[PDB]
């Protein structure tokens, strides 16, 4: 599998990594007008979850499963058990993860989901690798008062950076100097709009690329700039592919 | 489902110097000329783009004047246009009359100027921001080693190095006009050598040229659709001090760029 292990981590690894962990996501994509790639859609079953392995720095490792039609986790493994979001496709415990000990987690995988459960918001959370090792190993011994966070952490740091290169970014300063960070607005604007983003991308095919709505990005300033079209750099060298929307 | 055809949309059009695209005067006679204004929220500043490829302003409809180059683009009633196929904006922001070929240009000396329908060479005058918000974007440029690029020599000149945040020089500002341009003194641009014998990207003073035309690609690339080159990190090595046009080619990692703002 793809997989990033805490003993050789750098700038340079977690680059590598994430760009892998697109270009995995983006086989078969279909490409508009922007030449952004939309993922795949109505993907069977048996062949819509890539497998990523973090390992952190007791030589202990996850396996995650991304639904390759979201980039969200659906599930995850460590050793001999496993655990899946009740919003993971139906099915998807047949798929994956046979010949362990499968568990439910009794939320849903969405920020909204897992900030409710775990009583904490993305906004105090924070990144970085002390981080992302914790959150690795809390999900390998599945703490269950450390799982929302852990995930939190985690989702930002590999599939919102898969996501976006700004995000991908703020996560290569925190390593370079192992200084934490919560996200701010520029951040979360970011995950909040990928699927609208998309829209607005793909429905802008029959507008001269311009959206049906306009889209709020923050900047490192706290100051949000409008996108109601596809020539804006902060999207277009940024987002790097897209929720399928429209045909 | 209906979201995904929008039935239209009114937004700004900006360019050159952050300019917007003006129906002078607001007049709305036919053949009424259409220059460019500092930006604001008059209603002859307003273009609804619809599915039809028409783009319009006080109701009629932005277009060429002639077939050939060196011509107004005026506004005229949208009837007149019934047989026509209209306009096509490329993902890189070039407004082309789709029948002539004729693109939207800013062509004199000054950005204080009639628009008229020009021949493409991918100036920086002919590259449009369509959208709302007109002003520059301020951002930090990523490249090579995780390095900022940074304006050095008295803005002459522009290489890589480590980032420093609020650091003055390693800040731009990303015009409507594809130009990117040094972020306390926004009259000087990046711009590709305009000596042969060179390929070294540099700053010069911004004049609406094919050098200083930029476009941040999907692919990662900082292009120059002009010269059909990309920048790039001479010997994909930093320490040398020099961003050089180059045509694309993935050997190393020099040609990647994004942009943190
Ligand atoms: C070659 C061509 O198509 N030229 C037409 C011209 O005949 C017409 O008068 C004008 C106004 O609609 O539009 C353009
Ligand atoms: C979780 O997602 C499911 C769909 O799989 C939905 O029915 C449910 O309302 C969601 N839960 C919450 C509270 O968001
Ligand atoms: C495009 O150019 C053709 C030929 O000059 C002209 O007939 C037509 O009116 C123009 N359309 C627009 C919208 O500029």
């Amino acid at each position: 599998n793809l997989s990033l292990s805490q003993s050789n981590f750098s700038a340079d690894t977690y680059k590598s990594f994430i760009k892998n962990l697109r270009k995995q996501l983006t086989i078969g994509a279909s490409y508009g007008s922007a030449g952004i790639p939309i993922l795949k859609h109505s993907v069977p079953i048996c062949e819509r979850f890539l497998l990523v392995d973090l390992t952190n720095g007791d030589n202990e490792t996850i396996t995650l499963a991304i639904n390759v039609e979201d980039a969200g986790f659906a599930a995850y493994r460590a050793a001999d058990r496993s655990y899946f979001f009740q919003n993971a496709p139906p099915i998807a415990s047949y798929v994956i993860f046979t010949d362990t000990n499968q568990n439910i987690m009794n939320f849903n995988n969405t920020f909204e989901s897992i900030e409710i459960v775990g009583g904490t918001t993305r906004s105090e959370t924070p990144l970085g690798i002390m981080h992302f090792e914790a959150s690795i190993f809390h999900l390998f011994v599945h703490d269950e008062n450390y799982v929302p966070t852990s995930f939190l952490v985690l989702i930002q740091m590999v599939l919102e950076a898969a996501k976006f290169k700004f995000i991908e970014q703020k996560v290569i300063h925190s390593i370079m100097d192992m200084e934490d960070f919560t996200p701010g607005l520029a951040m979360l604007s970011l995950e909040e709009n990928w699927t609208q983003l998309s829209l607005q991308l793909q429905a802008s095919e029959s507008l001269n690329g311009v959206f049906g709505d306009s889209v709020s990005l923050y900047n490192s300033m706290d100051e949000p700039i409008g996108v109601d079209s596809m020539y804006y750099p902060i999207l277009t060298a940024n987002m790097a592919f897209q929720l399928y929307q429209c045909p | 489902n209906e979201q995904c055809s929008p039935q239209q949309r009114t937004t700004r059009i900006s360019g050159r110097d952050g300019l917007c695209v003006d129906v002078y005067g607001a007049l709305t006679a036919d053949g009424s000329r259409v220059i460019l204004y500092p930006c604001g929220q008059q209603q002859n500043q307003q273009w609804t783009f619809y599915p039809d490829n028409t783009i319009r302003s006080l109701g009629k409809c932005l277009a060429t004047s002639a077939l050939s180059s060196g011509s107004n683009v005026v506004i005229t009633n949208c009837d007149y246009l019934r047989y026509d196929d209209g306009w096509m904006v490329s993902s890189s922001g070039t407004m082309m009359n789709k029948s002539s070929h004729l693109v939207l240009t800013a062509n004199a000396a000054t950005s204080r100027t009639n628009l008229t329908g020009e021949n493409n060479v991918f100036a920086a005058k002919q590259a449009w921001r369509i959208g709302n918000y007109v002003e520059p974007i301020v951002t930090t440029i990523i490249g090579l080693r995780h390095m900022c690029l940074e304006a050095t020599d008295n803005d002459t000149n522009v290489w890589l190095e480590s980032c420093v945040k609020n650091k003055t020089k390693q800040y731009w500002a990303l015009y409507s006009d594809d130009t990117i341009r040094v972020n306390n003194n926004r009259n000087l641009c990046v711009s590709s050598s305009t000596d042969s014998s060179s390929k070294l990207i540099v700053i010069r003073r911004c004049d609406g040229s094919i050098n200083q035309r930029w476009v941040f690609t999907p692919q990662g690339t900082i292009s120059n659709p002009g010269y059909e080159a990309v920048m790039d990190v001479a010997q994909n090595d930093v320490y040398l001090k020099k961003i050089v046009l180059s045509s694309a080619t993935d050997k190393g990692n020099g040609q990647q760029w994004t942009v943190f703002y």
